[PDB]
């Protein structure tokens, strides 16, 4: 299993983590703050996948300083994790187009 | 803070009949109202969550509806183990919040 | 083609429980659902639940009381509701309707009147009504024939066939003691008839019982 | 659940005139909103779909019109044949609903 | 024809057939939840095209379990076909690249 392959599949472990760790402390940062609706766990864990994949349709979003920094962390764990799979595909397939040479 | 209005206060039906219980909120809070129960010097009693979803262990003669801002609460032919004070919290938005109560008389 | 076919009707007795069917004809899509729609006498209409055949898949109005169940078959194109437990509250006509999946009923069945009575079935004496010897007659005549004696509703009254439909009017029924009764009426120009026939056709549904009734002079 | 509020539930109107149905929504729902004819003893019959969309049988003397909460269905010169109820029902929401019916008097 | 264009070709097949039965699923999932509005066939392949692309109006989306999940599995799959198309065209300018040397 070559480098490209491993940093992928440990970009999506780690995003998993950050999915889970993001769905708890957004509850946690935003309970507390009037109006706050990202205050439950299932509605946050399905907010943290929306904002890791960049859709941000929102239906649900943070309102506190913290909830916010922890939506950053998500977005950019998600960014980055695509990003790795995406130049995995890359180094896989300039790889085997030099053995079609 | 999202306000629960529950009206009327007190319901008045005769026995094994129909009867609802109404809660509006202030503003849309899709399905996230739940009911509870409370008899005489007891202690509240969770009936249906989320507007419409059963809870093990009541009977069937319960169920819930609605969507929004207005929810009902319904007993198919109400008996007497039922009369009680019933309230509507919601969860939609922070800090939770409970409804004033309607109380069943026979 | 009639795009829904279901049954006129159907006698249930109170605790009883019957299952309504709808069977589709015409184009049918994986993304077709079949819905069911309550109307009580002299009231709107009521959404009761839908299905998608495709799938199996039901849901229904939670407003109010479940009393049905429903299924389809995709071999036979048929969608079925089971009704059960039944009191007077649950007699009304029972529609079922196609949606393909774009919100709105394109199509609806002529719908089932169901009636929840500890009564009897029982068809209709059909009888003619003809003017009487000293009755004058102007450009046109008036004929009719009465429909008593049934249980339950309904009663389907044509004349001609149907290709007598102008000048056509049957009133509703009234209950008296457990039967029903009403009459049809029907206009032709008063040249017309005898010399033409003119006949009245009864069809009672819960009996299975279609009869015909040709109107013609007193002695 | 979307609540369709039909008034009046009666019309009048003289032969040949213009008349107009009007359907108000309980929340915003864009044009999902279609209309449906049933004569005495006929089964419902639809004559306009989104609020404004021609159906094909149906005399163009039929027309709709709204979005949001207000709907009006209109009849260009009424007659004899559009005696009927009416109803307008919404999809842009679950569950589908009925408005209550007006009734058309000549 | 190299396997990064097939890769691609292929991911854009899947991707329509991810839509279509997105589209089918997600009606299927949110009948029955009082409010939901990703409930007609012609709005939901639409709704299902801005999730894919993460342009996410909203607009319209999902409110029970499953229509998230089915709304996950067409962000996944609409990210990874586009990102499978960047890869692509990466190993296509990188070969060219190592002729016009
Ligand atoms: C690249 C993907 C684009 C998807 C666009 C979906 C538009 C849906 C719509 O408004 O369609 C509206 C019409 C009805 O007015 O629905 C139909 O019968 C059309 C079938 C799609
Ligand atoms: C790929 C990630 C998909 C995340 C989907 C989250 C859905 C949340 C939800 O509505 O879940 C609703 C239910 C209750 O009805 O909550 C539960 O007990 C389920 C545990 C997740
Ligand atoms: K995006
Ligand atoms: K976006
Ligand atoms: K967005
Ligand atoms: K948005
Ligand atoms: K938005
Ligand atoms: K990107």
């Amino acid at each position: 299993s070559a480098l490209h392959w491993r940093a992928a599949g440990a970009a999506t472990v780690l995003l998993v983590i950050v999915l889970l760790a993001g769905s708890y402390l957004a509850v946690l940062a935003e309970r507390g703050a009037p109006g706050a609706q990202l205050i439950t766990y299932p509605r946050a864990l399905w907010w943290a996948c929306e904002t890791a994949t960049t859709v941000g349709y929102x239906d649900l979003y943070p309102v506190t300083l913290w909830g916010r920094l922890v939506a950053v962390v998500v977005m950019v764990a998600g960014i980055t994790s695509f990003g790795l799979v995406t130049a995995a595909l890359a180094t896989w397939f300039v790889g085997r187009e030099q053995e079609r040479r | 803070d999202i306000l629960l209005t529950q009206s009327p206060a007190i319901l008045s039906v005769s026995p094994g009949e129909r009867v609802s219980f109404s809660c509006r909120a202030s503003q849309s809070i899709g399905t996230d109202i739940h009911w509870y129960q409370q008899r005489t010097n007891g202690s509240p009693r969770l009936l249906i969550k989320y507007a419409s979803e059963s809870i093990s262990g009541i009977p069937s003669r319960f169920s819930g509806s609605g969507s929004g801002t207005d929810f009902t609460l319904s007993i198919n032919s109400v008996e007497s183990e039922d009369i009680a004070n019933y309230y509507c919290q919601q969860s939609n938005r922070w800090p939770f919040t409970f409804g004033s109560g309607t109380k069943l008389e026979i | 083609q009639v795009q829904l076919q279901q049954p006129g009707a159907e006698l249930v007795k109170p605790g009883a429980s019957v299952k309504l069917s709808c069977k589709a004809s015409g184009y049918t899509f994986t993304s077709d659902w079949i819905h069911w729609v309550k109307q009580r006498p002299g009231h709107g209409l009521e959404w009761i639940g839908e299905i998608i055949p495709s799938y199996g898949r039901a849901n229904y109005n939670e407003k109010i009381q479940k009393k049905a169940t429903l299924t389809a078959d995709k071999s036979s194109s048929t969608a079925f509701m089971q009704l059960s437990s039944l009191t007077s509250e649950d007699s009304a006509v029972y529609y079922c309707a196609r949606e393909r999946g774009d919100g709105y009923f394109a199509v609806w069945g002529a719908g089932t009147t169901v009636t929840v009575s500890s009564a009897k079935t029982t068809p209709p004496s059909v009888y003619p009504l003809a003017p009487g010897s000293a009755a004058q007659t102007n450009s046109m005549v008036t004929l009719g024939c009465l429909v008593k004696g049934y249980f339950p509703e309904p009663v389907t009254v044509t004349w001609n066939s149907g290709s007598l439909s102008s000048g056509v009017h049957t009133f509703p029924a009234v209950l008296q003691s457990d039967l029903y009764t009403l009459s049809s009426s029907v206009t032709v120009p008063s040249s017309s008839w005898p010399s033409e026939t003119v006949t009245c056709n009864v069809a009672h549904p819960a009996s299975s019982t279609k009869v015909d009734k040709k109107i013609v002079p007193r002695d």
